[PDB]
């Protein structure tokens, strides 16, 4: 047989339901056991789904070099095989063989999906441009002008067309903006201004942050661009600690901050999570950097060019697409993705209503402190 | 934080203003009459102009003191409206209960009316402020 | 002899209201009764009724390898023939000759009959809330009582500034109800209940489940089309579960359900079930899969190639239609169970109205008399 | 081999596009093709897909019963199998062998799918019942009357109010009338009266017609029942000829005769016109009858009972419902499935806006040839 | 050493802007180039560039079994190393060793890029024609002329009735225009342009097509994937053909068509077009295949262990990245390339406007004078 | 439970209403009239004028009532109102306005049916209603 | 089959209508004043009278005449049309063109008037017929 | 194209269209009132009623277009009216109305500053309405 080594990280190693009820390879689930199984129905042997000891992928010691992980277990005999979610490095390539990645990936970015909005106190004027409600406003007053300018100007044939296409122009008026707010309110269509890292590079309204130890933080560390340095030194210079200490902090994080944190992480793991409970979440933009998963074998091996054969056997076949739409979207949960108005919506209306109307009430009792003090004075 | 209740309270320090008005120009009024209390003629006239004025201005208390109470009613408030309550009380009372000798009362009367109507301004800004805020 | 074995399923047979006064084939009845009526009328024969005591059609037993139900009676020499819903399949052909299909059938879909049309009196201030409504009459009056300070004391500009505030006010107002309303009432209208399966596959708002255990959970199993798979596989992870007991569950906890579930069973049985009380259920997708019922036999016999063409010569002259109209439509205790705007939903707005003009009627009369007495008289 | 007769009818026989630069089984296609090539798959042998003579699936001869078609030569001899859309009959199997319905099917209809009907003159009103038109219409004169009544019966405290609930009334009716065009006018729900034969046979507008020669029109003409025996009554008593001699005839007529007629054929052929071009047709309501096409072979034989046996593999394996979605659907051609606003969806406004004016018009006539009259004469 | 064999392919590598007055390596300019200039300064050699005479990268002909291109000239002595976008595949990987992938990519879509907001001048008139608008207007005017007529010779009833039906008429259009606009604005709301592949699979008014012959197309052949089934199934019954010539072909036609028709081709080279002129297209829809480009080497070299660390070496710090930037972005032609009513819609309605207080100031003018003048002087 | 016809029942109640103190004033004003100088001839010219002026009212909202009920297929109750319009007609052919018995007979006559008119219109109100 | 021509036809031929009127109201007139060609102050009050009615129907007939063939203008009309405008130039003409003898002629213009004014309410109704089914 | 000051300035425009025509009948009134018994004196009486009631709309219009230009952030324009308010402030202030010259100096000027200001607001409108 052979020494299969890998860590449970799902979708990729998962324990059946009935774990406890079985011993065996039926144990395990996911997306590298059907890879490993395919892998050894291209080759032809017999394997052994074990696990890693220390639950690491693979690092050394500064002082000691000592592989802990599967690469430790790859370089000292303890394995044959890590069909694994392995990262390719340098260092772990200067040391054993890695073939071909099986799964190319990269940095992205996972947020809360978008909600409603505040109600936008002053929004009932969103579905159309300021400039058309100046225009509106001083064509108002314009035309009461000239009515006033048909009365003492002379004593009628001018405020008829001028009712008339005052009544054509309001008519149009009323008519664009209940459209244009209907189709608002209809198809409710929701955006986030976050379409890329670039966004959060140049705003800083909403925070970011990632593990603070992993492959990512000292990326963003290293990675020396205009717009990784300048997040690097936010998150470096900012308070409180932006960093997390685990996965499931930072999402649980994005989720209580909805609106003001975002979480950097490899894209597989934020495509996984944005299927699965409770569906609050959502990746933007692309792929900051790219790297890719490959199988390992150790440095003098036999199956190195059957497993890089085989990778792209399947890579070609169609068979990687396949196995990942079943563990990522297929067994995806959230595979689906009016009100009332409240006054909220509303309360500018009513605003501008009390101040025209105090504006006209103290109008109204200065020009009567004028109009009776020069009537009994004089 | 608006409640229904931020509404009705800015409509009503609105009209309370003109209500201070209204009591300082009684005030003003009563204040002339009593200086004063063909120059005949004039004067005469003049009185008959005031007292016009004055018996025009009689419907418009009524009408928004009444508005407040029921604005603060429909509002489900229950603490303000009790405050406005006594002055309806009295103008009811008015009816069946009311020159040389009547100013004498409708002096204080005025004053303490605008002194009244300006706590209750203040009153309502300050429930507004802390009720627009929650 | 003629032995007949049969089972108890409505309405293809059952007992007469007394049976037990009765001695005889006059004791049932049902579609199958008239069957096997006519079937002696062509073969030209006497038979005796009999009931099966597994209450089970026939299945083997993984353990014992032995046929039961009438299928065992037959094949066990306890019944010379079956007349009963018996459905064709591949393991039952191998030990019987079934005739040709008297009825076919398939699996179909069934849901709560839809006649949720109680509107509110009040419906109409549903698109906004009171919150607001109350505000826009009070504005109203206030806006009043300031046109009337106005022109009361200062016998302008004070006039025209609150005319265009409130022409403002008022545009807003009825151009944001129009719009919520014609959001609930487009999103009202573009709602497909259902037309087929793939109408549940493609969403998850409605669940819909299957019995327990039967032919059809297993056509649902084992089904190439990736419709069935998907809907296999929602069915699957169901929590709560979508399968049921006996179909009387499933069927109530849709008859109480609005339309949150569906129930899969047999055409014939759902349109059975549409047309009893209390008609609150319907079909309308198509059949599903395409299976037949028909009439059994022992293999090594003389009736199959004499009962096939009696089969044939009935469903050519249409009396097995005759048949299934009188026991579904004609026996049926439901007879045979849009776009405007009803009156329903508008009734507040007349009764509003009449009352504002008796009341201002009453006002009149009391302003008459006190005006009239009071001047003239005193 | 075996000797495999057949008709050219699609899309169960059809010939491949190169079949001029082909020779042998390559150049047809379609369903029974596939049907056949399974069937061998399951029982084991080769065959020749030959063709029948006449171009006939099966009929006698009243005088010399000879039987032309695929059941002449299954009867004498040139033929070993008939794998065809063969319809299942008494006389038909009363000399041959049928195997179990492979395709159950029945009498159904084919209309042209709804187009948008007549501008409808008197449109604007759908949106509502004519009630609340008359109650808007008894509501406005009622207020007029009431203003009336508060200037001569009164010299206000009354206008005020009623003017106030006017506008609330005018307002929320205005609203929903927009919002209720808005929504007739976006989605444009169509739908025709016809959902099942009853209401062909209710009403007389639209016509229907049969083939002049066919099974159809033979059951029609039988099949004594209220509504068929009624439809029979009606083709047999209506001019011109409903009926025709071929189905494209009848198809060409039912696009032509856009909403006035309606052909009744086989639901297969029906479903596979609806997927063909001009994507302008549709079948509503069910299947009328019931029958099926089901696997032929002459009386005594070696296949029957081993392809009775695997037509019920495949019905149970998924794979005919398969080959029908590919043959009918997949390859189907309709698999997809604003405007202004013309003059004559507002005629009626315009109307009566005219007859509203000349009725004024007369009155002030007639009005003034009084008063002045009365006002000179005295 | 160093012969370097590559290709001529924009941007990877290119002739500078006069290549002929230079004579060697500093002739092209490509991401290639400098990719090849780190290589060198990582493992210290001198190279000499080379072009493949074929113009093709590598393929065996099933006639000669003899590779072609780079791929042939490695094989072949011809070439001691390849620097170019040379895909990976397993036929590939059989006769060389490919490094490291130093650009992952995949299948991308390609675009028009929508810039549509051209309004006209009158488009507020588009919901109802001109047929409507005209009577309209002289409705108005008429309307009118009655009134005054009215109030003429009889100084009512008439007024009255005339009011009201002015009422309804007025009603009617202001509601029949505002719907028929919200009709229109919904609509061209809720049009999602593209997400995905999936986006095309069900629908069919954007046409969508590859090049002639290539990997894309293969991919598209031979997959499991229902959604690339079904496409290739679509592309396969195209009428015109979707599939064009060289790829300057499938993008001119959609540079031509506004939405109608889409490419699908590299997402490398989508980007690189993305950013060049007349910057009239764009890249959404996620890459659909993951494949990558690798440098490759005789199998039976010394290179391959000593290139594979510079290249993961290079996409661990960046500089690849930085590369892409560089002569995708910083190349770039185009430098990095709503809901609300804009004026541009409503402008007509404001021309008119002034036009008429325009003419009603002349009249009251004109009328001023005929009237002062001939009564105070004449 | 609304049926159109409710809303008419309603319009005619309210209208009703104010007949029904019409006639109460016509009776009270002739009972005032009974009297039979300028303290009179005023007290008597200012309350014909009210009287010649409040006739056009009654034509009005009984042909109004006519048409509703004739709008909203109401016949059982349209009868019950024909007679009146006769009455009316005839009326405007020749009306006498010795008078103050006939005057007095003619309004006790209407303010009664009036009256009547007011329950029988409640009552198909309420019957309409519930007619579910 | 609306053209927008019907609506204008059916507006012409309903103003037609009271344009009949009027023109037989003048002759009437006319015939009257020529019958009476205090009781002299009464005759003076009564051709006053009709004097001012006259008058103030002068506008009308320019009014809608002009809206008759501006309509049909607008309708891309021009059979009826250049039937109307002569009568146009005869109204423009008046201005600078126009009792015991002006009547005389006033009779013959009125009557030939009525004429011209009902061959066109024939005319506009068969038109509109004619064209309204189509 | 549009950019809402085109909108201005054709409001600007015909209103200044109509004050010119309102100070050519200013001075055209002088003209004719140089002149200087009942004849005369209504002649003059019934113009000086004009002259006094149209005084207002000056004020009105002003304050119009200096709130609009200010409201459209057209600042190069606004200071091209700022001195004509405080002109107007200074009348309301201090006003003759020996006065016949002052009257027709301060028409005249003011008919120059209209008609100037007509063709700088139609120059304005001309260059925003192009200026994509």
């Amino acid at each position: 047989t052979v020494v299969v080594t890998t860590i449970l990280e799902s979708p990729y190693v998962m324990m059946k339901k009935n774990h406890e009820m079985l011993e065996g390879n039926e144990r395990y689930e996911g997306y590298c056991v059907d890879l490993a199984a395919e892998i050894a129905k291209h080759c032809g042997f017999k394997y052994k789904l074990t696990i890693v000891g220390d639950g690491k992928y693979g690092a050394r010691d500064a002082d000691t070099k000592i592989w802990n992980g599967m690469v430790g277990e790859l370089v000292y005999g303890k394995a044959d095989i890590a069909i694994a979610p392995l990262t390719i490095t340098l260092v772990r390539e200067e040391v054993i063989d890695f073939s071909k990645p099986f799964m190319s990936l990269g940095i992205s970015i996972m947020i809360k999906k978008p909600q409603k909005s505040k109600p936008g106190v002053f929004s009932f004027l969103d579905p159309l441009a300021y400039e058309i409600w100046m225009c509106i406003v001083f064509a108002y007053i314009g035309v009461s002008v000239v009515l006033f300018l048909v009365s003492r100007f002379s004593p009628s044939l001018s405020g008829r067309i001028v009712g008339g296409v005052w009544w054509f122009f309001t008519l149009i008026i009323i008519s664009s903006y209940t459209a244009n707010l209907a189709a608002f309110l209809t198809v409710e269509r929701m955006v986030s201004p976050i379409e890329s890292a670039e966004d959060l590079s140049k705003q800083t309204e909403i925070a970011y942050g990632t593990l603070d130890s992993g492959s990512t933080k000292e990326f963003f560390r290293r990675s020396k661009i205009a717009v990784f340095d300048k997040m690097w030194t936010y998150m470096r210079s900012a308070e409180p600690s932006v960093f997390v200490r685990t996965t499931a902090e930072g999402v649980a994080r994005v989720r209580k901050s909805k609106g003001k944190y975002a979480y950097l992480l490899e894209s597989t793991m934020n495509e996984y999570i944005e299927q699965r409970k409770p569906c609050d979440t959502m990746k933007v933009g692309g792929n900051l950097d790219s790297k890719g998963y490959g199988i390992a074998t150790p440095k003098g091996s036999s199956l190195g060019n059957a497993v890089n054969l085989a990778v792209l056997k399947l890579n070609e076949q169609g068979l990687l697409d396949k196995l990942k739409n079943k563990w990522w979207y297929d067994k995806g949960e959230c595979g689906s993705g009016t009100s009332a108005l409240s006054l909220s919506n509303v309360a500018g209306v009513f605003y501008i209503l009390v101040g025209g109307l105090g504006l006209a009430m103290l109008v109204a009792l200065i020009e009567f402190c004028y109009k009776s003090r020069a009537e009994a004075k004089r | 934080a608006f409640t229904f209740a931020a509404f009705c309270y800015m409509l009503s320090l609105v009209l309370c203003a003109a209500l201070i008005f209204f009591a300082i120009w009684h005030i003003i009024a009563f204040d002339e009459l009593r200086t004063d209390f063909v120059h005949a003629r004039e004067r005469l006239r003049n009185i008959e102009r005031i007292c016009f004025l004055l018996r025009k201005l009689v419907l418009p208390e009524y009408s928004i003191h009444s508005l407040f109470c029921i604005m603060f009613l429909c509002a489900q408030e229950w603490l303000t409206l009790g405050l406005n309550v006594p002055l309806l009380f009295y103008h009811f009372w008015r009816y069946f209960h009311c020159n040389a000798d009547t100013l004498s009362y409708c002096q204080k009367e005025a004053w303490c009316k605008l002194a009244f109507y300006l706590l209750s301004f203040f009153y309502y800004l300050y429930c507004m402020i802390y009720t627009l805020v929650s």
